[PDB]
């Protein structure tokens, strides 16, 4: 009783406007106090739901007023040093036995540390499932409240990105309770809906390992697909968004067709028996919500105007060209020699200059691993390259720390000694050029300002060293007694040309190293740590550097609907033959009315998509198959009763398809579309529909007038 | 707006263990295709979750996910004064919240339930929305947490929560005294009505000029 009074009055406190005088420590005081009062299982159960309920409305006013606070810092680029794992929950207190400041932004992210702390796959051993549930809707209740808001601020973009997002694609893969998964996937749904633009890469090894566990205990099945139904439903069309971004492009794995293909394979009946029985519909919904989406797109354009799209745009050019790019890798990686002339041959870089093939390494993040081209950069005389590319780095206004940070994600150092000292003198020469001179600027006491320290190019080759060899010998688990700071600013007491460093940049760097570790590419022959090291080599391109985007909302806005209209041709020459044979396949097997009448319609609509897109041979065979399913294709005769005609009245499977069979055939526009197997099929079914004295011969009655017959 | 509204819908069906689905089933189809809250008569987007509450034969589960539901409905603040026939929603979420019933099950306790239903009435109540309310149901919310503080047979602590919420009510009702003029001007006034007319009303929630 006397708890919950505490929780009431700090609640009443809370949502008061008064509250927005409080302080960052004692309100995080509070927080960490209802959430001891929530995870604890030790109080009764119903004072553990009134914190689940005040927390929610804690946690909404809390990120109400992300909308009021302007974004801080000129959007510059962040380079995260601080730890994910700094702030950690607290034990019960209560019951038996820049912070003193006005409260307002900085407490957001100790807070939502607190949260990936709660949901982090490490802390699983401590923290239990009902906790875990808890914090991921608190997650979903904070983003969805302000979610849009969230790019601005890169501080809560990185913590919402990197770890949490990892801490999902966990529970996703190795987790097995029903409602941690559907809390999960609810939280990821709602990520892929709000911040879907500005979280571009993680949903697509997201998207390749729920396909993976989906294709390959049946129960998960029906909940995975359940939750991620609505993507195709409740957003905007969806699979040509993610075809648009991310399967035209090179880089990135094919996301669209994949999706695609996947529902095709699991839209059959046959997946009935491999998984439950609330798969198939809802499968169906999502494939036939794609041609209603098109359906809807198609209407205003007519058929003359989308043909003078001459250009045939460049985007799905290089979609042809990218099943070429693939073989490209794998050919860079087992030989850096012998592959070059043939990437040149092909022409995917516009010349075998230096500076072309540099900017071909820069911008692939994906194929042609790291390691490969960290060995070409330490070849015996490949230097004018090295260099070329090295100075293509920008560095303006960056540290030593947040520099060799941004280098070392990109490509792992060659091992031996001698072999890592090609890459520090390219290094140091363009941190010097990225900086200017300092004549008279330099102060030992100053501090908070980079521009005042203009070391030697000798001094950062010393210091990448250090700095370097330090994180090797510090994070080694096994190794003991790491170095501090009373060692490490004893080894380097002068080193700006006879003169001493200061002590400011020297701390901050020895705290930014204990902070985190310098993320590089990482691989192991087998498995060991195949997730850990999956997920740090795919966030080393994205998460380290990150920058403010104008034009946030996505390219669709940009295109017109011819060019979408024009974009979907790589849509449908890959995948319409298979999801046509899905629809006759469950239309055939099927027996229910208003699903074979919606299969009908989706059919008809598909029909409309191919006569438009001048598909030959999908229009050629939907309507020969429909021909074969009017049962009008190979007792005595006599309101004349047939063997064809009952056989025609008794099934409503015939008869509801050659109604839409003769609509097909009025609506049509162009006559070079049809091919002699369709002639031949409405002309038998003509001279069928005759021979049963059931269509009447006498249809053109004007020329026997004209001729008196 | 509306994605709150289809992962709502789909997660309390799937909580159903695929009569009540089929509204839950329409208000889906209704809602699959359409950005941004239009015409749609939003009491009709609230009417399949009442059915939940409201119905006894329901079990304790699933109400408690209608209440929880309901709760952040009402705390994302998706009813708006934009979605017209706001104040009936509100009257029929409060008419339908004071008369929720249930059957008891192993799964959570009838406590919890019944502390989500009275959290959401206060929340209902000191929100600007609650200014908009009947007389008729109000009282009705009145009663029911009167029985709700008065039973001794109940938890202590939701006694407490529910002698609480009945004083912040008692604050939202008397506060209203200000804005409103007093009727009539300096007529003598005599002094008929009983002083017994109004009793307190027996629990029916748990285990088992007024429409202005």
């Amino acid at each position: 009783s006397v708890l919950l009074k505490v929780v009431f009055l700090l609640r009443s406190i809370v949502d008061s406007p008064y509250g927005d005088l409080l302080s960052n420590s004692i309100i995080y005081d509070v927080l960490q106090t209802i959430l001891s009062l929530a995870c604890n299982n030790r109080r009764s159960e119903v004072l553990r739901n009134a914190a689940q309920s005040t927390m929610i409305a804690v946690t909404v006013k809390i990120f109400s007023k992300l909308k009021t606070i302007e974004p801080v810092n000129v959007n510059q680029i962040y380079i995260n040093d601080e730890s994910y794992t700094n702030d950690v929950l607290k034990a019960d207190t209560i019951g038996t036995n820049y912070a003193d400041d006005n409260y307002g932004l900085p407490v957001v992210r100790q807070y939502l540390n607190l949260l990936l702390s709660l949901i982090a796959p490490e802390n699983e051993l401590k923290h239990s499932y009902s906790t875990r549930i808890f914090g991921l809707e608190l997650i979903q209740t904070a983003l969805e409240i302000s979610g849009d808001r969230l790019q601005l601020y890169p501080r809560l973009f990185t913590l919402i990105s990197d770890p949490i997002f990892k801490s999902i694609l966990f529970i996703i893969q190795n987790t097995t309770k029903l409602s941690l998964l559907q809390a999960t996937l609810q939280l990821f749904t709602t990520l892929v809906v709000i911040l879907g633009n500005n979280l571009q890469l993680q949903i697509e090894l997201t998207l390749t390992r729920i396909f993976s566990i989906l294709l390959d205990p049946s129960i998960i099945k029906e909940l995975l697909i359940e939750q991620i139904s609505i993507l195709w439903t409740r957003s905007p069309s969806f699979f040509t968004s993610t075809f648009i971004n991310f399967d035209c492009n090179l880089d990135r794995a094919d996301v669209s067709i994949n999706f695609l293909k996947a529902l095709t394979k699991l839209a059959l009946p046959e997946s009935a028996l491999t998984t439950t029985e609330s798969v198939p519909p809802i499968c169906l919904e999502g494939l036939v919500s794609l041609v209603d989406d098109m359906f809807d797109h198609m209407k205003d354009i007519d058929r003359e105007e989308f043909g003078r799209q001459k250009n045939e745009m460049e985007i799905l050019k290089k979609r042809d060209r990218k099943t070429e790019f693939i073989e490209c890798t794998n050919a860079f990686n087992e030989k850096p020699k012998k592959g070059i002339p043939m990437l040149i041959e092909k022409g995917f870089i516009a010349s075998d200059s230096d500076k072309d093939i540099a900017e071909f390494l820069f911008n692939n993040n994906n194929r042609m691993n790291k390691k490969t081209i960290g060995l070409l950069l330490c070849h015996p005389d490949k230097v004018s390259l090295l260099n070329e590319y090295i100075r293509l780095f920008d560095f303006s206004g960056l540290r030593v720390d947040e520099a060799i940070r941004i280098l070392l994600t990109k490509f792992r150092l060659p091992g031996e000694s001698q072999q890592i000292e090609r890459i520090i003198e390219a290094f140091s020469s363009a941190y010097c050029e990225n900086q200017d001179y300092d004549p008279s600027k330099i102060s030992d006491n100053a501090e908070d300002d980079i521009s005042t320290v203009q070391p030697d190019a000798d001094s950062v080759f010393i210091l990448s060293y250090s700095i370097i060899m330090l994180n090797t010998d510090l994070h080694n688990p096994q190794v003991k007694e790491h170095m501090s700071f009373e060692d490490y600013s004893g080894n380097l007491k002068g080193c700006c040309n006879h003169k001493d460093f200061p002590f400011w940049y020297l701390d901050r760097i020895y705290c930014s190293i204990r902070d985190k570790e310098i993320v590089m590419p990482e691989e192991h022959h087998g498995n060991e740590k195949w997730f850990e090291d999956a997920w740090n080599n795919l966030i080393s391109s994205t998460t380290v550097i990150t920058e403010i985007k104008k034009d946030t909302q996505s390219v669709m806005d940009k295109l017109t609907p011819l060019e979408l209209l024009n974009f979907d041709r790589a849509i449908f020459k890959q995948v319409g033959p298979s999801i046509v044979s899905t629809l006759f396949n469950i239309y055939v097997v099927a027996s229910d009315d208003h699903i074979s009448t919606r299969m009908i319609t989706s059919l008809d609509k598909c029909s409309y998509i191919s006569a438009f897109f001048d598909f030959k041979d999908l229009f050629n065979d939907i309507l020969n198959s429909i021909a074969k399913g009017t049962t009008l294709i190979n007792m005595p005769l006599v309101i004349p009763v047939s063997t064809d005609a009952v056989r025609f009245g008794r099934s409503f499977k015939g008869q509801l398809n050659t109604v839409v069979f003769f609509r097909i055939i009025r609506r049509n526009k162009d006559p070079k579309i049809f091919s002699k197997e369709l002639w031949l099929n409405i002309v038998n079914i003509i001279l069928t529909l005759y021979e049963d004295l059931i269509l009447s011969p006498d249809i053109f009655p004007d020329l026997q007038k004209r001729l008196k017959l | 707006p509306v994605t709150i509204i289809i992962k709502e819908c789909i997660n309390l069906s799937t909580a159903m263990r695929k009569p009540f689905l089929s509204g839950f089933i329409q208000l889906r189809l209704m809602l699959n295709k359409l950005k941004n809250l239009d015409n749609i008569d939003s009491l009709t987007i609230l009417q399949p979750f009442l059915l939940i509450v409201s119905t006894s034969s329901i079990s304790g589960y699933i109400t408690s996910l209608a209440l929880d539901s309901l709760q952040k409905f009402f705390t994302l603040n998706i009813i708006n004064e934009s979605s017209q026939n706001y104040i009936g929603a509100h009257r029929a979420t409060v008419n339908a919240l004071t008369h929720c019933r249930f059957e008891g099950s192993q799964q959570l306790s009838d406590d919890s339930v019944l502390l989500k239903v009275v959290f959401l009435l206060r929340s209902i109540v000191d929100s600007p929305y609650g200014d908009l309310l009947s007389n008729s149901i109000i009282y009705d919310v009145l009663q029911t947490i009167l029985s709700l503080a008065c039973n001794n047979r109940r938890s202590e602590v939701l006694r407490n929560a529910a002698q609480s919420t009945m004083i912040a009510v008692t604050v939202k009702i008397f506060s209203k005294l200000k804005t409103i003029e007093p009727v009539n001007v300096n007529q003598i006034y005599i002094n008929d009505e009983s002083y017994t007319n109004d009793v307190l009303k027996a629990d029916t929630i748990g285990t088992n000029y007024a429409d202005d």
